[PDB]
């Protein structure tokens, strides 16, 4: 975008972080997806020393 | 032997019952147990000796309460009218108009049985103080406002209507409309402009009062 | 493994400025002609849905 | 299809046209109920 | 009047297709499924669910 | 006009606009079907396009 | 709305036909205005941003 | 000379109609997340054009981050014109609202 | 162009009005997640209070004149609860239809009110039960709809978006999209 | 019960077995024919939810309230077409639709 009335909107209204929940029923749409989820149950496992 | 002549009274018992619910729920003065008339008592009083009912005795006058004068000062009597003829002739409707002319009511609720003459459906706005409301006996077998989906209909007076247009800074027509001949808006007997408040169950707030206009 | 036909080395493009039209004074289509990105119908009705009206103006 | 080619008018009435003439004069303002009660005030 | 049976009964078709899916609504384990292929061949069988005790569903997309 | 209801610019609401399409469409039906004239007995045959 | 001579492979338009489809003018270049300062590319994974 | 007299008399009286003063105003005392956008646009849009900057900016080149340094100190001289769909309005300064 | 005006009503942009709050209670759907998570908000009072910052807040808004009003119709609704809803006495208007929720603290939806009351009746739990009412009601006040919200677009893109996922085979009734097209 | 084929008035003659204040259709332009418009509104928030709950897909009710009140905004049962938008105020929205 090309002016400063728009650059503030792209940082405050339609940015990603404010679009965390869906506006459908309030469920989240962000999140880690495949690599780290199955990776995280190894670091949080009890044998991580 | 009395098998047709029973659920032709059991409907007319309920047809009588919804009218005195209809006249009560407007705000007129019909008492508690004149609504809750048993079918035994409906056969003990209005029915004659022959094993049948008779409907002239069912016709009556209704008057406002002490509170439907204070809130709606343009309110007067009410002549709930049943009929004995199945075919409503236009000559017999002269008696209906003159009996509202004579006793000088506010409204006369005619109630028919089967049909009214198409030349008799023109005398219905023919009295500019006293408009006429008509209902079938089959159109009143169940009071429709009892159903779990139909919400509580409360009509308003022109001084909180005035505060209603002032609250949201409204035009007089930018409300959701209700129809002219909607059966609920004939049950409440709405003339045009008469804003009715509707308290419905919003699924995420419970009780929630909205409004609607009549045109 | 099988290296496929269609690749990304004929897909991407960039446009900052260039050829308007006459009837519209609007930019031009064409990957060999400085193609203009189209902001379309359901692209119009998502900027409204964010509430922004200077990312639409 | 209503303009009568002989009498240089419509086929309609003087007041039947005037009713829809006068009611749209009421429906160009914020009032609808008086357009219906205009039909009531007759002889 | 046909010699073969021509009507399923009211409560006499219990589908045995039942996997032990952990239910986050009542603590149930046994729960049926109804799996269907939806997308193109970059996507597997999108796994539906349906329980019997609670009566509320569950869903795994892939 | 004595009230704040309408001005001489008018008022155009959908519910005003809804009922305007009930006069005119009914006004465009009985004009489309008349036997003779009223202020005379003379008339024309059916225009066919 | 023209008779013409034959069916000439979606024949030569007037100005009503310049305004009545998904194409035409309103959805085509009033709702769907193509924009300056804009690109398109092939998305890719990156977990260090 | 004479018909602009019958044009400013009508307009500024009509402009005087739909104002709702500080005692009669009853909309929200919050900054409704679009007010925070359009302020931080148009305040940053002024600062780009050498408008006076009522804050001690310390090595910032972006008008946006400069304008987010005045909103944090309630310095922005704007008045929000919250319309109501009858046409009326309530006038709200940046100082009397709470930035979330 | 349907949007939430500053008087919290649902007006189409041509002035015409549809609803009087956003779905009755007028709550932002991306905010009402821990709005009724009453156990959780109790667990984190000392970190969630200073977000909903009340020390620099109370001088700008009514505090007490809706709390008392909410405690009247609640007491009144318990008296008329066994009546079927054509015999209800409607002499008490709800706190929403008079008190603007963005101005009047404690003005709240009369279903979430019934849970916030009925939660604290079943607790054996250093937070008193009166300093927890004002948190959960300020949290309703901060999680309202921000007016000028496109609730016309989101009413469609909660319908037209997940309807791309239902044209499959039956698990008698017209189903799915050709049902929804009627 | 489920009666396949809608008639409300001839179900009010059989109240001995039937709670006649609990019958629940889905013919929305028939609910409006008897039960009035705030009831014909109440079928629409229901029967749209019967679609999505069948697929285990959850939508918030405020969307469905906002649609049903918008659809029945005229007191009649109106939809999203040329004919529902026959009554409107902005004709550029009419021209760009179809
Ligand atoms: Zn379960
Ligand atoms: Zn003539």
């Amino acid at each position: 975008p090309q002016n400063e009335n728009a650059r503030a909107e792209a940082l405050n209204l339609a940015n990603t972080d404010s679009q965390y929940l869906t506006p459908t029923s309030g469920s989240p749409v962000r999140g880690l997806i495949q690599d780290h989820i199955s990776a995280g149950v190894w670091l949080t496992s009890k044998d991580s020393f | 032997m009395d098998q047709e002549n029973e659920r032709n009274i059991s409907r007319l018992w309920r047809a009588f019952r919804t009218v005195k619910e209809m006249v009560k729920d407007r705000g007129y003065f019909i008492t508690q147990e004149e609504v809750e008339l048993p079918l035994e008592d409906f056969k003990a009083k209005y029915c004659d000796s022959m094993g049948r009912p008779q409907r002239k005795m069912m016709s009556f006058q209704a008057n406002p309460t002490e509170e439907s004068i204070s809130k709606f000062p343009d309110m007067g009597s009410l002549w709930v009218e049943f009929c004995d003829e199945p075919s409503v002739g236009v000559k017999t409707m002269k008696t209906f108009v003159i009996h509202i002319q004579e006793k000088n009511f506010q409204t006369g609720i005619f109630v028919y049985q089967n049909n009214i003459t198409p030349s008799a459906m023109k005398l219905v706005p023919s009295i500019p103080p006293a408009t006429i409301e008509t209902f079938n006996e089959a159109a009143l077998v169940v009071n429709i406002t009892h159903h779990e989906l139909v919400p509580k209909h409360i009509r308003l007076s022109s001084d909180e209507k005035r505060e209603l247009l002032k609250r949201y800074r409204l035009k007089e027509s930018q409300l959701p409309r209700i129809q002219r001949a909607d059966p609920v808006a004939l049950y409440l007997g709405l003339k045009r402009g008469e804003v009715v408040k509707i308290i419905r169950k919003s699924e995420t707030s419970g009780r929630y009062a909205s409004y609607r206009i009549c045109m | 493994y099988q290296r496929l036909r269609h690749m990304v080395n004929d897909k991407f493009q960039v446009r900052s400025t260039g050829p308007v039209n006459s009837l519209t004074m609007q930019p031009v289509k064409g990957r060999k002609r400085h193609g203009g990105i189209r902001v379309g119908e359901m692209e119009r009705d998502a900027l409204i849905g964010h509430g922004t009206s200077f990312l639409l103006q | 299809r209503a303009s009568c080619l002989f009498c240089h008018h419509f086929r309609l009435k003087s007041v039947e046209v005037h009713r829809y003439a006068c009611k749209l004069r009421l429906l160009q303002y914020g009032l609808i109920d008086e357009s219906y009660k205009l039909d009531e005030i007759t002889l | 009047k046909s010699v073969v049976k021509t009507s399923l009964k009211k409560n006499e078709l219990k589908d045995g297709a039942t996997i032990k899916e952990k239910c986050p609504q009542c603590g149930n384990e046994e729960m049926n499924y109804h799996t269907l292929q939806l997308r193109s061949a970059d996507e597997g069988a999108t796994v539906f669910y349906t329980c019997t005790s609670c009566g509320y569903k569950f869903r795994t997309n892939n | 006009l004595s009230d704040g209801r309408t001005t001489e610019r008018g008022s155009f609401t959908a519910t005003v606009n809804d009922e305007r399409k009930k006069l005119v469409h009914e006004f465009h039906k009985k004009l489309l079907s008349r036997g003779k004239c009223d202020n005379c007995g003379m008339f024309s045959p059916k225009f066919r396009k | 709305k023209a008779q013409g001579r034959t069916s000439g492979k979606v024949p030569i338009p007037g100005v009503k036909q310049a305004l009545e489809k998904k194409e035409g003018l309103f959805r085509k270049h009033m709702m769907g205005k193509r924009v300056n300062y804009a690109a398109r590319s092939v998305i890719s994974p990156d977990p260090n941003i | 000379p004479e018909d602009f007299q019958q044009h400013e008399q009508i307009r500024r009286k009509t402009l005087k109609e739909k104002a709702i003063p500080k005692d009669q105003r009853a909309t929200t005392p919050y900054m409704t997340k679009y007010e925070r956008a359009r302020i931080l646009g148009t305040r940053a849009l002024q600062i780009s054009m050498n408008a006076p900057v009522f804050v001690d900016l310390e090595g910032e080149t972006d008008p946006l981050r400069i304008a987010m340094k005045e909103l944090a100190e309630k310095k922005i001289p704007l008045v929000i014109r919250r319309y109501l769909p009858d046409g009326s309005f309530e006038d709200w300064s940046v100082e009397e609202l709470i930035v979330d | 162009g349907v949007h939430v005006s500053y008087d919290n009503s649902i007006r189409d942009a041509d002035g015409t009005l549809v609803q009087f709050m956003y779905g009755g209670d007028a709550i932002d759907i991306t905010k009402e997640s821990h709005m009724t998570q009453f156990e959780f908000c109790l667990d984190n009072y000392y970190a969630l209070l200073k977000k909903y910052n009340p020390s620099a807040l109370i001088e700008h808004l009514d505090v007490e004149s809706a709390l008392k009003y909410s405690k009247k119709t609640l007491k009144y609704r318990k008296k008329h609860s066994k009546e079927p809803h054509y015999k209800q006495s409607v002499k008490y208007d709800p706190v929403l239809a008079k008190y603007n929720p963005a101005k009047y603290l404690g003005s709240v939806s009369e279903n979430f009110q019934d849970k916030l009351e009925s939660f604290l009746d079943k607790n054996s739990k250093g937070v008193n039960e009166k300093k927890f009412r004002a948190l959960m009601q300020l949290k309703y006040m901060r999680s309202l709809i921000n007016p000028g919200e496109a609730v016309g677009i989101i009413a469609s893109q909660s319908v037209g978006e997940p309807s791309t996922q239902m044209t499959l085979n039956t698990f008698n009734v017209t189903l799915g999209i050709p049902r929804l097209r009627e | 019960l489920v009666t396949e084929g809608v008639n409300f008035q001839a179900m009010w003659d059989q109240e001995a077995f039937i709670d006649v204040d609990g019958i629940t259709s889905n013919d929305v332009a028939a609910v409006l024919k008897t039960y009035g418009v705030e009831a014909a509104r109440n079928t629409i928030v229901n029967e749209i939810n019967n679609v999505f709950s069948r697929y285990a897909i959850s939508v918030s009710f405020r969307h469905l309230d906002l649609i049903a009140d918008m659809m029945t905004r005229q007191g009649t049962y109106l939809a999203f077409n040329r004919q529902g938008m026959e009554t409107s105020t902005s004709s550029f929205m009419k021209m760009s639709y179809e």
